RNA sequence: UAGUUGGGCACUCUAGCGAGACUGCCGGUGACAAACCGGAGGAAGGUGGGGAUGACGUCAAAUCAUCAUGCCCCUUAUGACCUGGGCUACACACGUGCUACAAUGGGAAGUACAACGAGUCGCUAGACCGCGAGGUCAUGCAAAUCUCUUAAAGCUUCUCUCAGUUCGGAUUGCAGGCUGCAACUCGCCUGCAUGAAGCCGGAAUCGCUAGUAAUCGCGGAUCAGCACGCCGCGGUGAAUACGUUC
């Protein structure tokens, strides 16, 4: 038995799979520390277990691709939350109030024409 | 048999794809698809004005939707049937 | 710069004129529009009136001058100062 | 001088790099799309008309 | 803005000290969104703090914050043809903001070769109630007292 | 020291050699490779025999007054033939094709606000 | 301020390409061929009420659907006139040109036809106000949900150009679902060019 | 050895059809309403975020050099052909950007994650030569199939140690590569050589309220050759909004 899930963040998409274990997390055939060497991002990933009281209960195998490490970290967190819901609907209340279920929709705003960036404008001289 | 269809409008593309699938299915040969492919997109930007006014622009996108069809166990009748089924000029079709 | 394989460059008409004048006791001015021509050791000893955009300026060739484009030796535009 | 320039551009060029592309609709030399062989002005004009296949206003 | 007060974005606490204040400091030091360098420098600075003083770096930093955080700021106000400053109590968010801002600014001004070293030195001085950050806080409070006659505004 | 220029003593040998005119970073690494001397060791620790070998390498090289005279001979050569390049040198203007309406301060000198 | 072209705005939303064909490597040649065909057809059938030209391409064949309010005039007697046109188009292009004709029911609701009619009248020195008003009446009787028209230039040969326009009903250019037909024509006078613009709004889609 | 092969589409993805967000329901305020505040659920809550969309008009604003056009002027010339030259000038002034002034850094080594788009005589794998720019042989691909294209910041080690420096990369000499008939006027790029100003910027002045600013690369249109510009894409990622006196 493996509980699956999918998370998305920016251009990173992660297929998550929970297998009951010691909390060891492997992403794309490599450990979380090997792949994401940023402790902040690793803690972000582990948030769902803390809220759901399932610390160390489940090991996670995640196949994630696209975007950078931080975006993929967010995507991994979203997939883990979805997988926990699969395991137990009753986690929904805690997961929602923590907002882990909610899909972070903030994407890269496109560049506007005439503007050097999404909102940056050319330096202006009155005269 | 492998068939690649390309069209600027997904609606006629789907209509023609249904025509191809139905004729092939009617002829008896098995059909795989229709398989959508990533719609190719080209973008062109032009100054909206005809003189100076560099900042104000307009952008035009050309979209090419593409469908794929794989007909398995092609019967002899199917080849002529697909060569007889004529799609509008609005759809471009490639065979093998 | 110029590829070594392609070898040195010079306009054919200019090259023909210098060759015909090679066996000349006293070199005569060669009037050319060709700025592109590279200078050659054979070119040494000649005076070339190179077009400058409005007239052919004569320039005398010598061993030091060889190896450079003719047009460089004839400035195009004039600037005296302000 | 537009007509003489148009005719000369049509004629084969003496050297490869000399060959240059004009808008075959108006002869405008600059901003001639290779895909459409039209200047930006003529391209935008015809695209609004809908007589350039595939093209349409871009938005996203 | 014109409409009214906006909602404030929150920050998750630190991974190793588990406090929002440390994360705010990391963001403050952050430059060009290079949060990796920011957090590494903050942690190195706290290590030096624990070394040079066996106390908790978190406690030392809280002491530095309490020492640098102002209480009464001066806001400029224009009265007719004369403009002058007016003393104002600082809302706690601005208090923490000013504390972190002053610390980082003055730390960047320090003379030690490495930023974590500079930050550690400045934090310890602030905890000790000395240095440029406390100097700035003293000046702000001093200015508030000087212009205190305008408090009624 | 090496060719009459006191290279810095404490710095690493690679950088100290670069302080020689006519020797860049690439040439410094090359000569150290030839001599077998490590790049990290400082010159103040370099033994005298190492210095002699390095001097031999440099002697084989052409640097310092020799190099300056060579390059100045080339510039003098341009000016004496009177090339476009020579006139560029003569009037202190960019020679490699830069625009002069703006910038060109390096060749021209400081600004003359007039 | 300026406004987007009413047709170009809806191309792909409810309006479709008039050049209805697909090509990749011959895009340039086929588009130039279409332009020359359109120019030649316009010059030839200027007298005929030719509004729309639709081109379709299949191999070397070229199908041309010509919409007109005078299909009899365009065809001629016994297909004589259209056949002559077909032969000339074959000479021009160098490939088979199949031609189809379409009857324009309610020419009053066509932008180009109405605009061309107003342009003819202006060339004939009719009061521009009268021309636009009667054009509006014909369109409204034909059943337009709305019409709008504009004439700009040296009206009555005045030294200072200006623009006079009229409208009736509803012409919501911004509403995208709305089917608003548009067309621009120039009426050349003794004083220069006069520009005529017509917007016609039928039942929305 | 390889999602390779067999096998399956479950997941992702792709692209059609749909569903969903409609102040839709609960609470509070409200003049029985409009509407406002909050809550629920939900991925998204009040326009969810962004783009397209630009009213009547305004400035005799801009464009007779995209094009068309009234009128006026030229017609062996203000028309036309060719070569060369200029638009690249340069005491200075201004605007817009690129790189920097360094340690939150530079150098060496390792190692990881994108997206948008382009390719037929073009993208070009792999291999040989070359320190490099690239040259040679040669492969697949008209392309979710091959290639451009293992992105850079990142993270992890070593070195440098506050120095106008191992910062800086201007200027200049030499020697090369390419494209092209042709690189001097007058291209880009590379190696060696040199190492300029520049130590955070007067009066004043510009952008931005969030995946924004800031910061990092990637693609493309023009295009034989040529971008620090423009269009677009993705990575990391803040501070602040007290308030409407000026
Ligand atoms: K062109
Ligand atoms: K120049
Ligand atoms: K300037
Ligand atoms: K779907
Ligand atoms: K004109
Ligand atoms: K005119
Ligand atoms: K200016
Ligand atoms: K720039
Ligand atoms: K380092
Ligand atoms: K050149
Ligand atoms: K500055
Ligand atoms: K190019
Ligand atoms: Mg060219
Ligand atoms: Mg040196
Ligand atoms: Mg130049
Ligand atoms: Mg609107
Ligand atoms: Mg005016
Ligand atoms: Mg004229
Ligand atoms: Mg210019
Ligand atoms: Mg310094
Ligand atoms: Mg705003
Ligand atoms: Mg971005
Ligand atoms: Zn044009």
């Amino acid at each position: 038995v493996q509980y699956s899930g999918t998370g998305r963040r920016k251009n990173a998409v992660a297929r998550v799979r929970l297998v009951p274990g010691t909390g060891k997390i492997t992403v794309n055939k490599k450990d979380v520390e090997e792949y994401i060497p940023h402790a902040d991002l690793r803690e972000v990933i582990n948030q769902p277990f803390g809220v759901t009281e399932t610390k160390g209960a489940y090991d996670v195998i995640v196949n994630v691709n696209g975007g950078g490490y931080a975006g993929q970290s967010g995507a991994i967190r979203h997939g883990i939350a979805r997988a926990l819901l699969q395991v137990d609907p009753d986690f929904r209340s805690a997961l929602k109030r923590a907002g882990l279920l909610t899909r972070d929709a903030r994407m890269v705003e496109r560049k506007k024409p005439g503007l050097k960036k999404a909102r940056k404008a050319s330096q202006f001289s009155k005269r | 048999i492998r068939i690649r269809l390309k069209a600027y409008e997904h609606r006629i593309l789907d209509q023609s794809a249904d025509k191809i699938v139905e004729t092939a299915k009617r002829t008896g040969a098995d059909v795989s698809g229709p398989i959508p492919l990533p719609t190719e997109r080209s973008l062109y930007t032009v100054i909206r004005a005809t003189h100076k006014y560099k900042d104000s622009r307009e952008q035009f996108e050309m979209r090419t939707h593409k469908r794929l069809i794989d007909i398995v166990n092609p019967t002899p009748k199917t080849v002529d049937a697909l060569m007889k089924l004529d799609l509008p000029s609005g759809v471009n079709i490639e065979i093998k | 710069g110029r590829s070594l394989k392609k070898g040195p460059f010079v306009d054919d008409h200019l090259m023909k004129k210098v060759e015909a004048q090679q066996g000349a006791e006293k070199k005569k001015v060669i009037k050319t529009w060709s700025r592109r021509s590279t200078i050659f050791p054979s070119f040494v000893g000649f005076t070339i009136a190179v077009y400058d955009g409005r007239k052919h300026v004569p320039v005398y060739i010598q061993e030091d001058m060889v190896g450079h484009k003719l047009g460089e030796f004839a400035p195009t535009r004039t600037y005296r100062g302000h | 001088a537009k007509k003489s320039m148009i005719a000369k551009n049509k004629r084969p060029a003496k050297h490869s790099t000399q060959a240059y592309t004009r808008c075959e609709r108006c002869g405008r030399p600059h901003s001639v799309y290779r895909k459409f062989h039209l200047c930006r002005i003529c391209f935008r004009e015809l695209a609004y008309k809908g007589q350039i296949p595939g093209v349409k206003k871009a938005s996203w | 803005p014109r409409k009214g007060p906006v909602a404030k974005r929150d920050v998750l606490p630190d991974p190793i000290y588990n406090s929002k204040l440390v994360t705010r400091l990391i963001n403050r030091v952050m430059v060009d969104g290079k949060r990796g360098i920011a957090a590494n420098i903050i942690y190195n600075s706290f290590d030096i703090i624990k070394e040079s003083t066996g106390n908790d770096p978190l406690e030392v930093f809280e002491q530095a914050m309490k020492n640098v955080m102002p209480v009464l700021e001066v806001k400029a106000r224009r009265v007719g043809g004369s403009n002058y400053q007016v003393p104002v109590e600082v809302r706690p968010e601005r208090r923490t903001t000013l504390g972190l801002r002053w610390v980082v600014n003055y730390a960047r001004l320090r003379g030690e070769h490495t930023m974590e070293e500079r930050l550690a030195k400045e934090i310890m001085d602030a905890a000790n109630n000395t240095g440029a950050s406390v100097k700035k806080r003293e000046d702000t409070h001093k200015m508030a007292d000087a212009n205190r006659a305008f408090a009624h505004y | 020291r090496i060719a009459g220029v006191d290279i810095p003593r404490d710095k690493r040998v690679v950088v100290s050699l670069t302080y020689i005119y006519g020797i860049g970073n690439t040439t410094a690494k090359k000569v150290l490779a030839n001599v077998g001397v490590s790049e990290d060791v400082r010159v103040r620790d370099l033994t005298n025999e190492q210095t002699d070998a390095i001097r031999a390498e440099i002697d084989k090289l052409k640097v310092e007054g020799d190099l300056r005279r060579e390059v100045n001979l080339n510039i003098k050569r341009l000016m004496e033939i009177g090339s476009y390049r020579g006139i560029r040198h003569r009037r202190g203007l960019p020679t490699r094709g830069q625009n002069t309406k703006n910038n060109a301060r390096t060749r021209k000198g400081p600004t003359k606000t007039v | 301020g300026q406004k987007v072209h009413p047709i170009g705005m809806r191309v792909g939303i409810i309006r479709d390409w008039d050049a209805k064909w697909y090509a990749e490597k011959e895009y340039a040649e086929f588009l130039h061929e279409d332009l020359r065909i359109r120019k030649f057809i316009a010059t030839k059938l200027a007298d005929a009420a030719v509004s729309t030209i639709e081109i379709e391409r299949a191999a070397n064949r070229v199908n041309i659907s010509i919409h007109t309010a005078k299909p009899g005039m365009v065809i001629g007697k016994g297909g004589s006139e259209v056949e002559n046109l077909r032969k000339e188009l074959n000479k021009l292009t160098g490939k088979r040109v199949h031609i189809n004709i379409v009857e324009i029911k309610k020419p009053d609701l066509d932008a180009k036809l109405v605009g061309e009619g107003i342009a003819r009248q202006l060339e004939n020195r009719v009061a521009f106000r009268r021309a636009q008003k009667q054009a509006i009446q014909r369109a409204m009787r034909a059943g337009a949900k709305g019409i709008k028209t504009q004439v700009s230039g040296r009206l009555n040969g005045a030294d200072i150009a200006r623009s006079e326009g009229y409208s009736e009903g509803t012409v919501p250019l911004h509403t995208l679902r709305a089917d608003i037909d548009y067309a621009w024509e120039e009426a050349d006078t003794t004083y220069g060019k006069l520009g005529v613009k017509v917007w016609i709004y039928r039942g929305e889609i």
